[PDB]
């Protein structure tokens, strides 16, 4: 997909902390791999269970948007693979677009 | 939507002939020509009103709020 | 008995400090239902 791709190309942001480590003590090394958006779903308050499926019709009657989670992992990398920590985060609601693959129509 | 009673142009009733107009089409193998003068729609004015009906009405009536889907 | 789900069509009711769903599924719209109420019209 061209959001992994994005990802990819984007490449890794790298931070050092002072703690005496030839530059500057330790090395972090952050980065994304994965880029995943899911469809839309209702948590109906906080029954969770098996999650609802929203629709566009739910949207529009609502007058709220019809978005779906964004899911992302970082690449939480320290002194180049010494110790990775991955950990998908959300990132809110992404507006999602009807008839797409990520829609439920 | 549904079919209007009344022709326009001049005030013939044309709301009791889309009905017979759809089974001269579909039942018999009747040009829309023959069904509408079989109908008794001899002005092109009367005979435009049933002959270029659309009929959304069918269409409308498939969202129904009061029943369950 | 004045209100209609949006997704399954289920007459139920509202009360004070009542939650605004349905009490056969999850979905939060309610739609109002028409009464019986005179309107007077003119064929015009
Ligand atoms: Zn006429
Ligand atoms: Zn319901």
């Amino acid at each position: 997909g061209l959001l992994n791709l994005g990802v990819k190309d984007i490449g890794e942001k790298v931070i050092f902390d002072g703690k005496p480590s030839g530059y500057l003590g330790n090395k972090l090394s952050v980065s994304v791999e994965q880029v995943s958006i899911a469809k839309p779903m209702s948590n109906d308050g906080v029954s969770s269970a098996v999650e609802r499926k929203v629709y566009p019709s739910e949207s529009r009657q609502r007058l709220t948007s019809y978005r779906g989670k964004l899911l992302l992992k970082l690449k939480w990398s320290v002194n180049n693979g010494e110790e990775n920590l991955f950990e998908v985060r959300d990132c809110g609601g992404l507006p999602v677009m009807l008839q797409s693959n990520r829609c439920h129509l | 939507m549904i079919v209007p009673v009344r022709c326009f142009s001049c005030g013939k009733v044309v709301g009791d002939k889309w009905e017979s107009y759809l089974n001269l089409l579909q039942e018999d193998e009747l040009d829309e020509g023959t069904a509408l003068s079989r109908l008794g729609l001899k002005r092109y004015c009367c005979r435009r009103m049933i002959l270029t009906h659309v009929d959304l009405i069918e269409k409308f009536l498939r969202y129904n709020p009061l029943e369950k889907r | 008995l004045k209100y209609i789900c949006a997704e399954c069509s289920s007459k139920l009711s509202l009360s004070r400090t009542d939650a605004v769903r349905c009490k056969d599924c999850g979905h939060r719209i309610l739609l109002k239902a028409r009464t019986k109420r005179l309107v007077q019209f003119e064929a015009r």
